RNA sequence: CACAGGGAUAACUGGCUUGUGGCGGCCAAGCGUUCAUAGCGACGUCGCUUUUUGAUCCUUCGAUGUCGGCUCUUCCUAUCAUACCGAAGCAGAAUUCGGUAAGCGUUGGAUUGUUCACCCACUAAUAGGGAACGUGAGCUGGGUUUAGACCGUCGUGAGACAGGUUAGUUUUACCCUACUGAUGACCUCAUCGCAAUGGUAAUUGAGCUUAGUACGAGAGGAACCGCUCAUUCAGAUAAUUGGUUUUUGCGGUUGUCCGACCGGGCAGUGCCGCGACGCUACCAUCUGCUGGAUAAUGGCUGAACGCCUCUAAGUCAGAAUCCAU
RNA sequence: AUUAACGAGAUUCCCACUGUCCCUAUCUACUAUCUAGCGAAACCACAGCCAAGGGAACGGGCUUGGCAGAAUCAGCGGGGAA
RNA sequence: ACAACCAACUUAGAACUGGUACGGACAGGGGGAAUCUGACUGUCUAAUUAAAACAUAGCAU
RNA sequence: UGAAGCCAGAGGAAACUCUGGUGGAGGCUCGCAGCGGUUCUGACGUGCAAAUCGAUCGUCAAAUCUGAGCAUGGGGGCGAA
C-alpha cells in the first residue's frame, strides 16, 4: 500500500480511486479523477491550468 | 426443435410473486436450529443502513493468486445503537405448528415503543399499557410471576421483544422498530431467566455478534415502481423497426393452452421485495464512544468511520456500527435485520480471520481526495477563510 | 493435448469481441489481427465471444506478409483500451489493442514485442514474459 | 375483371389410415484371428409414432389472415452433454453397446427468403421433436400472393408458363376472460406472530497436486481426496471505475437585441469542456445451504428346489432422480 | 456486341462512420396517468375459470372431475376458431 | 514621374495574443472498385408499383 | 464550370502551334421559393385529412410552373401508353 500523485495535477491518489494510463510510448500516468484525465487527453498544459500543483509552483503560490 | 435456437429462461420462478412486500421491516422467517448444549444467546439484531465505503486488507488464502497481496473491496456500514429488551414471548409446539402461548411485558416502556402502537400518537391520550403496569405492582407482581411460570413449564421456544433507539440515529422518524428475537441456547428455564434479567436493559451489538462472524442480512430492497418487462426480467429488446413498442415480449403464449401463463414475463412492480442475503462476513464492530473507529494498526490516524462531509443522505455515526463485506439489500436509512447464519461453514474463505489495513474516509459527495480535514489543510495551505 | 485456454486467469473486463482488429505487437510480419473467435467461450444465445488481456484467440492477418494472409493463427491479447481493474483495485488501460501470434503450445512465433504488455499476459504465458520489455 | 351461390367441391390446420418416411422387436445364414448373438446381422417376419409425403373430403366459401425469420414460455423421450452404474474383441488413454434419469444445458458466423444443406470456429455437447406445420389487433415483409415492366419457350392472336428477374398501403382493443401488478366492504382499532397451500435454482469446465505415478514391451498415459479460479443462470447493490446531464452548476464561445460592454434575453436545451446527486453496466461489486425416500446396479441372511442364489419373507449402500429444509 | 457522361434503377466488395448489434443504460418535451368541464364509436343470441371424454372429428354451456367469496384501478396482447 | 481636398470596399503581408481554440450557433457533398440495364434532359398508373416502362434525337421502311 | 467570337505576347522556315486575358454558350451543374413525391415500408390509420403530417429526397432557365377565356362528350373524348 502507498499513495501516488496525479501526474497532471499533483493530487494524492489513495488506493482504489483514480485511473492508470499507459501511453504507447511505455509511459505511466496516474489521474485522481476524470477532470485531470480529460485535460491530459485534450493535450492541455498542466502549467497553464490554474488549479494544478505545477501552476502554483511556477507562479510562486 | 420447434424452438429454433433455445436459451435459458429469463428470471427466477423462486421469487414470485414479484409484488410489494407486506412489510417495511425485514422479517426473520426462520431462526437457527437451537442446539441445546450452547449457552443462552440472542440470534438477531436490527440496525440502519448508513452507506458504503472501501477498505484495503492483506488477503490470506493459500493457493490463490493474491495469497499475501493487498486487495481493495467494498463494505457496508450499518449503524447499530444498542437495543432495549421490553418483552418475553413463549411458544408451544402444536400439531398445527407453533403457537404463541403468552406474552410478558416489562413495566416502564419508553415512548419509542409506545409510538409503535398508534397511528396518531400526537393527538392520542397515550393510554397504551397504562392498565397493564398494575400487573407488576398489584399482589407483588403475582400476575407476571404466573405468566413466567407458564412459559417455563409449557413453552419450548422463547423469544424476547426487542426495541430500537431510533432517537440516537439522524433520522426524522420517532417510531421505534419492535422485533422478536429467539433465545437459542440452553434449557427453557435458562432462556426465561436470561430474557427476564434483560428486561429494560440495553443490549449492545457487541454481545450478539463477533468480529469474524458470517451473518445473514434481511431487508426490503429498493423500490422502482411500475416497470416494464426488460427491467423486471431482463428480456431481449426488440429490433428498432417494431411498430407498437420495442421493450416488450413478442410471444406471450402459444394458442394452446388458451391462457396467458404465470411463467411469462409481464410488466408490473419491481423492487421493494423482501430478501434474505446470506453469507456476509463481518469486518469490524466499531464503538460509538471511540474517536478512532476507522483507525487500524497500519493507518494510525485518529479518524472516525464517518466520511468527510458525512454519509450522503444519512448523516453521521455516533453509535456502534457493524462493517459487513459487500453490498446488502435496501437503501440508506432503511431498518435492516441482522441474523446469525443457519449454515455450517467449512470453506477457508468463510473461516478466514480478517484484519483490516486501511479504511477510506474520503467524501462520497464527489471525487474526494482527502481523508481528514487536517490533511486537507496541509495540502492546500491557507485559504481566504 | 488440451485446449488453448488461460487455465488460472482471473476475471477481467473483455472489451474485445469477435470481428475486432488488433495491432500485431511483434516481428512476425503481420500488421493486423482479425479476431474470429475466443478460446474457452461457452454458449449463450446472441452473445458474441469476447476476450481480454492474456486471453488466447483465433485470428487472421488482414495486412502483412502474404505467407500469413489466408490462414487462421492462434493469438494472445497483450493490450487493450477497455479499462479493467485487478484485485488491487486500480483501473488500468492502454493506448490501443494489440496481440501476438503464437503457436498451439503457447510459444511465440515472433521474437520481440513492441510496446508495453499487460501483466496478466506475462504471468499466464512464460514465453511472452521472456520476450517482453516493460510489463505493467 | 364482375354477379348468384357452394364447405354438394380443391388450396392452409384439425379428424380416421400409415402405403411412404421415421423408430423398435423375433429367428439365426454369415462377418468378426478360431467364435451366430462384444459389436453387427442377410433371407424372412411382428410392431409402434404422427415430427415426411401420400390417400380421403368430415368441419370452415355472408373468410379461422396463408412460408420463414426475430422474441418468449412450456411440454415429450426415441439421452448429444452432465450424475451414478452394467457389458466389450475394456491393460492405460480413447471408444462402442446398454440401465435409471428430461433435474440442467445444447453456441458465434459466411452463402441462401429459405426449412433443409454445406463449410469456419468455439464448446461438456453443439440431440431429436410438439404446442392450429405454437407465436402477423407481437414485429418484419425477404419469399409467396393482384394490378406496372423485362426476358426465354409456347400461341396466328388475345395471352400461358411450381420458368427466371425488378417495383409493389400489413387496419381496430377502451369489451369479457387469462396473466401481471394495485386497492378493497363486513367481523372495533392496532402491534407482534404461526403456517395450510402455491412457487423453488442452481450449472458446467479448466489449471496445481495426485503424477509422467497406477497400467503397459516402447509409443503413450489416468482417476478419488484436497485446494484456486472461471462459463451460463439467479438475487441484490451504487465505495471505485465507466455511461447518462435540465444541477441548464461553473467556465468558454458563435449571430443578433437590450446603449456603453457589467449583467442578461432568443436561436423549441444555440454549441463545446468539466460536471455533483440520482439512475445504471458480467462495462462495476457482493452472495447463492442440507435431511430423508428411492430408481438402475452391486451386495447380506435365506428357502422354494437337503446343492446352490440380491428375493420369495427380511435387509444394506446408492443418481444431476422425487419430497422437504 | 461495346460504350464516356448521366440514374431517389438492381447487385457485390472496400475505406470512413456510427447503439444496427454484443447489451443495454440514461435524459428532455408531449401523451398515457389523477382532477374540473365536455364527451363519442365499432361491437353485442345469452354470456364470460379450467382438464379430459364424447360430439359436425379443436366446448363458455353437455358428462365426469378440479374447484369456486363482494366491488374494483393500471397494463397486457393467449383466447373469444375477436 | 507634382501638390492639395475627398472615397468605400476588396486583396495581400507581419508582429502580439489564447487551456492549439477559431465556416466555434446557423448553414453545410461521404468516397472508391466493379457488374446488369436504360444513351442522356423529360413523362405516367391523383389514393400501394417512378421503373429497366413511355418519350426523345438518330436510323429504316 | 467556362463554348464560339475578340485582344495581347511567345515559338517556327513554313504549315502553323503555344501562353495570359476577355467573353458569357449550354434541353450544363450545387442550391432557396414554386413543382414533384424516393425512403423511413416513420406519425396517423373510428386521423387534422375518404390520402394528410415530419424528416429524407427529385427538378430548379427549361420537354419548367401557372390563372382566365375557348375546344374535344360516353362504345365517345383525351392519353410522352
Ligand atoms: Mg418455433
Ligand atoms: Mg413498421
Ligand atoms: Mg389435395
Ligand atoms: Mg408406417
Ligand atoms: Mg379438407
Ligand atoms: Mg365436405
Ligand atoms: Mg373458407
Ligand atoms: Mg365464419
Ligand atoms: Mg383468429
Ligand atoms: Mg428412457
Ligand atoms: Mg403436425
Ligand atoms: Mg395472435
Ligand atoms: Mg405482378
Ligand atoms: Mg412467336
Ligand atoms: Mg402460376
Ligand atoms: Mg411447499
Ligand atoms: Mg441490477
Ligand atoms: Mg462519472
Ligand atoms: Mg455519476
Ligand atoms: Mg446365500
Ligand atoms: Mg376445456
Ligand atoms: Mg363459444
Ligand atoms: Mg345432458
Ligand atoms: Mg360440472
Ligand atoms: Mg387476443
Ligand atoms: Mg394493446
Ligand atoms: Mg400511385
Ligand atoms: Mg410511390
Ligand atoms: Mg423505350
Ligand atoms: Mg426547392
Ligand atoms: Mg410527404
Ligand atoms: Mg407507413
Ligand atoms: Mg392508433
Ligand atoms: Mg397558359
Amino acid at each position: 500500500m502507498r499513495t501516488y500523485d496525479d501526474t497532471f495535477s499533483g493530487q494524492r491518489i489513495y488506493p482504489g480511486k483514480g485511473k492508470l494510463y499507459v501511453r504507447g510510448d511505455s509511459k505511466i500516468f496516474r489521474f485522481q479523477n476524470g477532470k485531470s484525465e480529460s485535460l491530459f487527453l485534450q493535450r492541455k498544459n498542466p502549467r497553464r491550468i490554474a488549479w494544478t500543483v505545477l501552476y502554483r509552483r511556477q507562479h510562486k503560490k | 426443435s420447434h424452438r429454433k435456437y433455445e436459451a435459458p429462461r429469463h428470471g427466477s420462478l423462486a421469487y414470485l410473486p414479484r409484488k410489494r412486500a407486506a412489510r417495511h421491516r425485514g422479517k426473520v422467517k426462520s431462526f437457527p436450529k437451537d442446539d441445546a448444549k450452547k449457552p443462552v444467546h440472542l440470534t438477531a439484531a436490527m440496525g440502519y443502513k448508513a452507506g458504503m465505503t472501501t477498505i484495503v486488507r492483506d488477503l490470506d488464502r493459500p493457493g490463490a493468486k493474491a495469497h499475501k497481496k493487498e486487495v481493495v473491496e467494498a463494505v457496508t456500514i450499518i449503524d447499530t445503537p444498542p437495543m432495549i429488551v421490553v418483552g418475553l414471548v413463549g411458544y408451544i409446539e402444536t400439531p398445527r405448528g407453533l403457537r404463541s402461548l403468552t406474552t410478558v411485558w416489562a413495566e416502564h416502556l419508553s415512548d419509542e415503543v409506545k409510538r409503535r402502537f398508534y397511528k396518531n400518537w400526537y393527538k392520542s391520550k397515550k393510554k397504551a399499557f397504562t392498565k397493564y403496569v398494575k400487573k407488576h405492582s398489584d399482589n407483588n407482581g403475582a400476575a407476571i410471576t404466573r405468566e413466567l411460570e407458564r412459559i417455563k413449564k409449557y413453552c419450548t421456544v422463547v423469544r424476547v421483544l426487542a426495541h430500537t433507539q431510533i432517537r440516537k440515529t439522524p433520522l426524522k422518524q420517532k417510531k421505534a422498530h419492535l422485533m422478536e428475537i429467539q433465545i437459542n441456547g440452553g434449557s427453557v428455564a435458562d432462556k426465561v431467566e436470561f430474557g427476564h434479567g434483560l428486561f429494560e436493559k440495553p443490549v449492545s451489538i457487541d454481545s450478539i455478534f463477533e468480529k469474524d462472524e458470517v451473518i445473514d442480512v434481511i431487508a426490503v430492497t429498493k423500490g422502482h415502481g411500475f416497470t416494464g418487462v426488460t427491467a423486471r426480467w431482463g428480456t431481449k429488446k426488440l429490433p428498432r423497426k417494431t411498430h407498437k413498442g420495442l421493450r416488450k415480449v413478442a410471444c406471450i403464449g402459444a394458442w394452446h393452452p388458451s391462457h396467458v401463463q404465470w411463467t411469462v414475463a409481464r410488466a408490473g412492480q419491481a423492487g421493494y421485495h423482501h430478501r434474505t442475503s446470506v453469507n456476509h462476513k463481518i469486518y469490524r464492530i466499531g464503538k460509538g464512544d471511540a474517536e478512532d473507529s476507522a483507525a487500524t494498526e497500519v493507518d494510525v490516524t485518529k479518524k472516525k468511520i464517518t466520511p468527510m462531509g458525512g454519509f450522503v443522505r444519512y448523516g453521521e455515526i455516533n453509535n456502534d456500527f457493524v462493517m459487513v463485506k459487500g453490498s446488502v439489500p435496501g437503501v440508506k436509512k432503511r431498518v435492516m435485520t441482522l441474523r446469525k447464519s443457519m449454515f455450517v461453514h467449512t470453506s477457508r474463505k468463510a473461516l478466514e480471520k480478517v484484519e483490516l489495513k486501511w479504511i477510506d474516509t474520503s467524501s462520497e459527495f464527489g471525487h474526494g481526495a482527502f481523508q481528514t480535514p487536517a490533511e486537507k489543510k496541509q495540502f492546500q495551505g491557507t485559504l481566504k477563510k | 493435448q488440451s485446449r488453448g485456454a488461460p487455465g488460472g486467469k482471473l476475471k477481467m473486463t473483455l472489451g474485445l469481441p469477435v470481428g475486432a482488429i488488433m495491432n500485431c505487437a511483434d516481428n512476425s510480419g503481420a500488421r493486423n489481427l482479425y479476431i474470429i473467435s475466443v478460446k474457452g467461450i461457452g454458449a449463450r444465445l446472441n452473445r458474441l465471444p469476447a476476450g481480454g488481456v492474456g486471453d488466447m484467440v483465433m485470428a487472421t492477418v488482414k495486412k502483412g506478409k502474404p505467407e500469413l494472409r489466408k490462414k487462421v493463427h492462434p493469438a494472445v491479447i497483450v493490450r487493450q483500451s477497455k479499462p479493467w481493474k485487478r484485485f488491487d483495485g486500480v483501473f488500468l488501460y492502454f493506448e490501443d489493442n494489440a496481440g501476438v501470434i503464437v503457436n498451439p503450445k503457447g510459444e511465440m512465433k515472433g521474437s520481440a514485442i513492441t510496446g508495453p504488455v499487460g501483466k496478466e499476459a506475462a504471468e499466464l504465458w512464460p514465453r511472452i514474459a521472456s520476450n517482453s520489455g516493460v510489463v505493467m
